[PDB]
RNA sequence: AGCUAGUUGGUGGGGUAAUGGCCCACCAAGGCGACGACGGGUAGCCGGUCUGAGAGGAUGGCCGGCCACAGGGGCACUGAGACACGGGCCCCACUCCUACGGGAGGCAGCAGUUAGGAAUCUUCCGCAAUGGGCGCAAGCCUGACGGAGCGACGCCGCUUGGAGGAAGAAGCCCUUCGGGGUGUAAACUCCUGAACCCGGGACGAAACCCCCGACGAGGGGACUGACGGUACCGGGGUAAUAGCGCCGGCCAACUCCGUGCCAGCAGCCGCGGUAAUACGGAGGGCGCGAGCGUUACCCGGAUUCACUGGGCGUAAAGGGCGUGUAGGCGGCCUGGGGCGUCCCAUGUGAAAGACCACGGCUCAACCGUGGGGGAGCGUGGGAUACGCUCAGGCUAGACGGUGGGAGAGGGUGGUGGAAUUCCCGGAGUAGCGGUGAAAUGCGCAGAUACCGGGAGGAACGCCGAUGGCGAAGGCAGCCACCUGGUCCACCCGUGACGCUGAGGCGCGAAAGCGUGGGGAGCAAACCGGAUUAGAUACCCGGGUAGUCCACGCCCUAAACGAUGCGCGCUAGGUCUCUGGGUCUCCUGGGGGCCGAAGCUAACGCGUUAAGCGCGCCGCCUGGGGAGUACGGCCGCAAGGCUGAAACUCAAAGGAAUUGACGGGGGCCCGCACAAGCGGUGGAGCAUGUGGUUUAAUUCGAAGCAACGCGAAGAACCUUACCAGGCCUUGACAUGCUAGGGAACCCGGGUGAAAGCCUGGGGUGCCCCGCGAGGGGAGCCCUAGCACAGGUGCUGCAUGGC
RNA sequence: UUCGGAUUGGGGUCUGCAACCCGACCCCAUGAAGCCGGAAUCGCUAGUAAUCGCGGAUCAGCCAUGCCGCGGUGAAUACG
RNA sequence: CCGAGGGUAGGGCCCGUGACUGGGGCGAAGUCGUAACAAGGUAGCUGUACCGGAAGGUGCGGCUGGAUACCUCCUUU
RNA sequence: AGGCAAGGAGGUAAAAAUGUU
RNA sequence: CGCGGGGUGGAGCAGCCUGGUAGCUCGUCGGGCUCAUAACCCGAAGGUCGUCGGUUCAAAUCCGGCCCCCGCAACCA
């Protein structure tokens, strides 16, 4: 799981799209942070489609 | 942000294992496994089996610490 | 790795529109197979599509063709045609109704529900067009189809304005505080007028129908729109959605704070452990743009499975070699055939797509028209250079003969000494053995050493080699026998017989195993001793298997030239062995070395190629996993051969180079040892230190290169340490607020002094004023301040030295 | 021991405010250890080692037998 | 008769799990030891055999992808 | 006898463990 | 205290038994060796050899007394 600090715990749903992470021993996979209980990261403001933050909404 | 959750809490250290990482028995109750920092790795400082060093904890697992400061 | 019993062929018969093992009866005993059968997996196939320079590689979505299936399975029937999706029968499974006996179902049709799932649409209109079926026709059906609806799901098209407009507004960010950026971007002025409303508004649709014309050809007529009041055209008419990824390198684009190996990012390299061009934000920038990224899957790049286009001495990789079957491949000449091959003609290669042209939808997408090409395959004619094939021939290959030769080639039979060990005889005495040291060990029962004889088993010193032989493993006493290969001369004979070699057969060090012998030495295991922090080791002393032979098996290897075999070509020289010559030097056949060209990553290789070629085979496609597993075969077992992946890592690797290192080598040096003289360690003391003590024994200096050192002068001072007393902008510096007194000395008390309190001589300067008197400078005091001061800590922050 | 001078007692002398901690120096008495030093180990190749004394700096004084400097006497041995 | 299928024994494969058990990759400061790399301190590697916590060790054989000369004495130029 | 050697000789000691910055 | 084997430099032990010989092992002080801590290796002490007197030519060494020390008798009562 990316972003900076998951709101996920041991029961929740969640969605995977694959790719290998090079530090981590036999994780081929990335949780994916939008759909269903990966909720987005809270104030990202960047990079943030990659993590399921819709836009800060402005004034 | 930096989740600032980070648990400061003290342990003496009760094992040594490898790249150093150390089962330490904890002032707050458990021993898990605690790697160390790379402050100390650094530094040299050699954390040796019957130590109180500062062991960080993460909310998200305890089971797993960092070791912060120096015995 | 073997498969096959209707299985392969035949006679007759059945069946079929028709052949046929489709089926049956009977005979025959085949048929297929490594040119990959059968088995397991995968999979509808193609036109195509994507990619790709191409060859290929992947894929087969929609659209076109064919196939196969309609819950699973089986069967027929009707029929032109089905083995029949919305027909039937049967069974099975499931759903539904049941008055429990039984019946009814089939969406892999549209649409939709549900489930699964990351994911996929409207329970739409319409028979108007096209097609389909039926019908004289009218017409009737038609979820074929025509369309609309949903989805940026894809492709294409457009809009989110344009023009002006500061040496440059704010806002926000950076800052070197000058400035710069955002950015002519804005705001604002001018114009347009996407959107939106009003007006009209279809092509698609002229047939089928009627009538003249014979119900023909031909002529006139009329009906007939889901899309849609959409497309569009006219008028009016508003400035009116921007987003996402990235910004270290690849790779386009940089700064600030936040964070400090944490949070995090990552596709790889990797970034982060205090100014991160890489993490989080901000601005700024770049890429695209109604999209943009991510992930999957595929191609590419990847000449990384290599035909075009890789390789194999050391990197992954040459099989252990021989013989040999299939297969592959084949010298020269002469002809015939014409299979391969080439050409032409023609047939075929459907349409759509791909390609080129033009046309239409406002462009383009999309669609149309025209054209070409297109590999392959058939048919007819030819060509004969090559390959093939049949015939004739030739001797350069190959094989053979005659004359010889070298030889640890192999086996069989014997035999020769040296040695060891063992026994006996002699003589002999005190240890021998062993090691860096020793101990176990053997020996007064007389060992060890020495002679004499014998017993035996093993190996073969010198020659000996950089040597020879063999295909390889391997092979050495000597002799003889049988016997393999080989090499030369003569070119005499055969006339391409050749080369390779999947399998196969055969051999195959050493160890190992079986049966039996043999057994001297040696010698795993084993017991000893020692050595050692430990010793399951080196070392030593015993010692079983085994080493040895016979038969049988095992079949591996650094089975190495780490180099497959064959043939041809391409400077040499040098030694070497072995043959022939017209014999100081030629010419062959081996073994080495050094080197031309060339090759190679370099090292190297280099007529004994790793060069130029060609033939053929064997392998290799990251490392580790692992020569493992599983299977299969062999084996009495040991194990071998055959040979994976999951996973996991951005290495593993070679060659060379700089170093660095070495309980590696050589050359060289120095008072470094030797050669010599004199010390030191011992004595006392002089001092510096380590320690301990102390209120404190100032701080530092640490192997050489700390130690009569910094301390080149510690009673006080020094002095940095400690007890006590005291002082505070302070001993000293440059100022401030200022307030008084202020230049200055002479004392008194207390006190160890420092200091504290305190008296009193004591103001002149520059001055203005008749005077009283006033201010400022020098200078000094008090209170707060800027500040001093610190030998206070960091020589891994440093400079100097 | 007329070698040898430690240590100690007593009296002084000088410099400095002051020598108790903690000076130097003089005198007289005292006369310890030590008979050329284990295993080691340092110095030195020529006027050098060895020995012998003088001067300096710092400094009031000196704990300096130190350091720096100067000269006198004057070797040995280097095969390697 | 043929016949889907059923049943009854027997195997084959393949999925699910599966007590039991093998069990590999990586890992800075795990533990023992120091095998290897320099003659790595007994050359190493190698094939096989037995043994040992383990690296390994020894034996037999092979290989060189192994290092290596400097004094003294005998025979002879 | 030397010149430069060719060839066989037996010595070239055996250890050797550890790393707070 | 019965018995009987011993007290070894400082510690644990040999030599005792065939009588002349004090040895090893550990540690302590010097020194080497290093970057050291070593290990190591060198040396330097250090034995009334439990003692007493006895033997002899000579005694830890041979007989005894002991002081012992360890023990084991001191049990069936
Ligand atoms: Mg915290
Ligand atoms: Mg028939
Ligand atoms: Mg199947
Ligand atoms: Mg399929
Ligand atoms: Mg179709
Ligand atoms: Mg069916
Ligand atoms: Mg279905
Ligand atoms: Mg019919
Ligand atoms: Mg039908
Ligand atoms: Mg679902
Ligand atoms: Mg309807
Ligand atoms: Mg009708
Ligand atoms: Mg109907
Ligand atoms: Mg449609
Ligand atoms: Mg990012
Ligand atoms: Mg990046
Ligand atoms: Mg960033
Ligand atoms: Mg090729
Ligand atoms: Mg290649
Ligand atoms: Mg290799
Ligand atoms: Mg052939
Ligand atoms: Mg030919
Ligand atoms: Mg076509
Ligand atoms: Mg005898
Ligand atoms: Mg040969
Ligand atoms: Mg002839
Ligand atoms: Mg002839
Ligand atoms: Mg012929
Ligand atoms: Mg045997
Ligand atoms: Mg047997
Ligand atoms: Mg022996
Ligand atoms: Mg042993
Ligand atoms: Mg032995
Ligand atoms: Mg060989
Ligand atoms: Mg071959
Ligand atoms: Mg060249
Ligand atoms: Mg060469
Ligand atoms: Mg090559
Ligand atoms: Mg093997
Ligand atoms: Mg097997
Ligand atoms: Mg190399
Ligand atoms: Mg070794």
């Amino acid at each position: 799981i990316p972003g900076e600090g998951h709101n996920l715990q041991e029961h929740s749903v969640v969605l995977i799209r694959g790719g290998r992470v090079k530090d981590l021993p036999g994780v081929r996979y990335h949780i994916v942070r939008g759909v269903y209980d990966a909720a987005g990261v809270k104030d990202r403001k960047k990079s943030r489609s990659k993590y399921g933050t819709k836009k800060p909404k402005e004034a | 942000a930096k989740e600032k959750d980070t648990i400061r809490t003290e342990g003496v250290v009760t094992e040594a294992l490898p790249n150093a990482t150390f089962r330490v028995k904890l002032d707050s109750g458990p021993e898990i496994l605690a790697y160390i920092s790379g402050k100390m790795r650094m530094h040299y400082i050699r954390i040796l089996p019957g130590d109180r060093v500062v062991v960080e904890i993460t909310p998200y697992d305890p089971t797993r610490g960092r070791i912060v400061y120096r015995k």
